[PDB]
């Protein structure tokens, strides 16, 4: 950036949007950078704007192309366009390898169930051998289990170890068949991706930002799915909330699997393709919200810019402009480290 | 989807203020709850989640279970003809 | 259709599944999207296991 | 004798059921993991086709800095061929 | 087949089709995208009518 000037010093979504724009409205433009750089927000006690909601305002700017969601405090002091990027608050996770060594991944190939009904078997044909033929019968039909199924002169006996060996067939084939079902593919295979699954266990916690609009969605939410996770994360201790959006995605990698944060899927769809490649968005999002353009109210470019939205959208332009900057120009090693 | 009014028009600002509001409010996703899944007829097909289980199934291996207790009761059958003859 | 009966006066405002379009932003005015949607996929879901 | 066969005491009669179930599942966990390897000796490209060659990244590719060749990719309308040139245009290091 | 796009392109066995006439099937058409536009010259020339 030191070695270049103007307008391309700077790069990104929308930075090409910008030239887009101005494009089919035929005007040069000029990128500049917001003073206090928090943008939207309205003081209590004074009513100032700041950030680039209040540049429009009070006329020190003409137009704003940035992440700016759409809401209805904003909506009565300048004008805004059509939404040009859908989104919506999402779940965020770190990708379980598993890879998970252990006792309970050995007994995995049979199901927990075989298991405990192949010893009802066992006991159960070694309790033949004694009607066939208690303490020397029992070390003797245990010293007629191992080797197959001792002195059987009775035709009762002879079947009985043939059918216990045909039995005992079928489940080693089994054993084995299955135990390398999971050695050439591995899902492997948690969790779930929905939101209500998240809710219904405490084991892996969940929080959000400390304060937003991410927090204060389920504050007021009349619905029965989301007014069990606010009083969750209400009386959840200690704080399952961050202070800044950085501290919550560095608090999911060093979790172990045990930590979630929700927030906007532009944002969770941004870091799964960035490094160390771990995070993925999981499940549909939560609410439905959208980012959009600010023009002052009466200004000469409200409409015009409105109508060229529409058209960036149906030609296939903001598609093409979401798969730029998110999967092509993206660091995913984990596509390259899943399939090797 | 929006709502429509013509060009001009005195209630065309204040139904799009009007939406915002019943937006954040979450009366719409709340409305969207009402006619699709609370009053759907498939409300119970969907909670459960359809995954790749793991291990092996208990239902295949049944059928070994029902061939060999099926030879433990033909083998005590022929036990009581050996134990007479 | 309903988008007609806005321009030609027949009606006052049309509260429907209209989508966005931009043809139809520049005869009438639309409201924000009280609903998003998008082009998705239907499968019978298996009901392969027995 | 008893190490090939499964595994007249009470105490050696369970010696003799419990080395099998263990000797029982390493013959298992040698078969069931060898057909691993072999399973996957059959996911060779080996030699592959030109547009395969794009869809992985673990082997790189190129071509020369100017040329003929590379205005090829760059043009190509082609979406195997776009693909490509997308790969080689941001691929870092320079191949 | 797992949930996507291209996993839905990338086999041809389960069919797929859209509306005859609608912004389905013009979605496609003008698409300029890779994974979309095979796609669309997929059920562009798909016998018989997807
Ligand atoms: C007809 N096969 C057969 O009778 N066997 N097959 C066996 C067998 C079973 C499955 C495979 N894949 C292979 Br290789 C060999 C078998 C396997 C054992 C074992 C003993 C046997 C002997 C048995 C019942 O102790 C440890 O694991
Ligand atoms: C390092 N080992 C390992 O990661 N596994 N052990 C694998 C494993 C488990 C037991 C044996 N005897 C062998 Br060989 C390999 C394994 C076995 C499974 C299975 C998944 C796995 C994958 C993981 C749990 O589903 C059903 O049976």
């Amino acid at each position: 950036h030191e070695m270049l000037e103007g307008n391309e010093r700077y790069e990104g979504y929308c930075v090409d949007l910008a030239a887009e724009i101005a494009k089919h409205c035929g005007f040069k433009y000029k990128l500049t950078i917001v003073g206090d750089g928090k943008y939207g927000a309205r003081d209590a006690d004074t009513k100032i704007w700041n950030g680039m909601v209040g540049e429009l305002v009070y006329g020190k700017a003409d137009i704003a192309i940035a992440p700016l969601t759409i809401t209805l405090v904003r909506e009565e002091v300048i004008d805004f366009s059509k939404p040009f990027m859908s989104l919506g608050i999402s779940i965020m996770i770190k990708k379980p390898q598993k890879s998970k060594p252990g006792v309970f991944s050995f007994l995995d190939p049979l199901a927990y169930e075989i298991w405990m009904c192949i010893v009802f078997a066992y006991i159960g044909v070694s309790v033949v051998l004694f009607l066939v033929s208690i303490f020397n019968s029992l070390w003797f039909s245990l010293g007629a289990f191992m080797q197959q199924g001792i002195s059987p002169r009775s035709l009762s006996g002879r079947i009985v170890g043939g059918v216990w060996w045909f039995f005992t067939l079928i489940i080693i084939s089994s054993y084995t068949a299955n135990l390398a079902a999971f050695l050439t593919v591995e899902r492997m295979v948690s969790p779930i991706e929905s939101a209500e699954d998240l809710s219904k266990q405490t084991e892996i916690a969940y929080g959000t930002l400390d304060s937003g609009s991410t927090k204060e969605f389920f504050r007021r939410s009349k619905i029965a799915v989301f007014d069990k996770m606010w009083t969750y994360m209400r009386s959840a201790e200690p704080s399952v909330f961050v202070r800044t959006t950085a501290e919550g995605v560095a608090r999911v990698r060093k979790s172990k699997g045990k930590y979630a944060y929700l927030l906007e899927s532009t944002m969770n769809e941004y870091i799964e393709q960035r490094k160390p490649c771990d995070t993925m968005k999981v499940g549909g999002n939560l609410d439905s919200k959208g980012y959009g353009i600010a023009t002052p109210k009466g200004s000469s470019l409200g409409t015009p810019v409105n109508l060229a939205v529409l058209k960036l959208s149906e030609q296939g332009v903001l598609d093409k402009l979401k798969n730029k900057w998110w999967y092509d120009k993206g660091e995913c090693g984990a596509k390259d480290s899943g399939s090797k | 989807y929006g709502i429509a009014t013509p060009k001009g028009s005195s209630l065309g600002t204040p139904v799009n203020l009007a939406v915002l509001k019943l937006s954040e409010q979450g009366v719409l996703d709340k409305l969207k709850n009402k006619w699709w899944y609370d009053k759907g007829e498939c409300g119970a097909k969907d909670s459960g989640s359809k995954e790749k289980t793991s291990a092996l199934s208990l239902s295949n291996v049944a059928g070994v279970f029902y061939i060999l207790v099926g030879g433990l009761g033909l083998a005590m059958l022929v036990a009581l003809i050996e134990f007479c003859y």
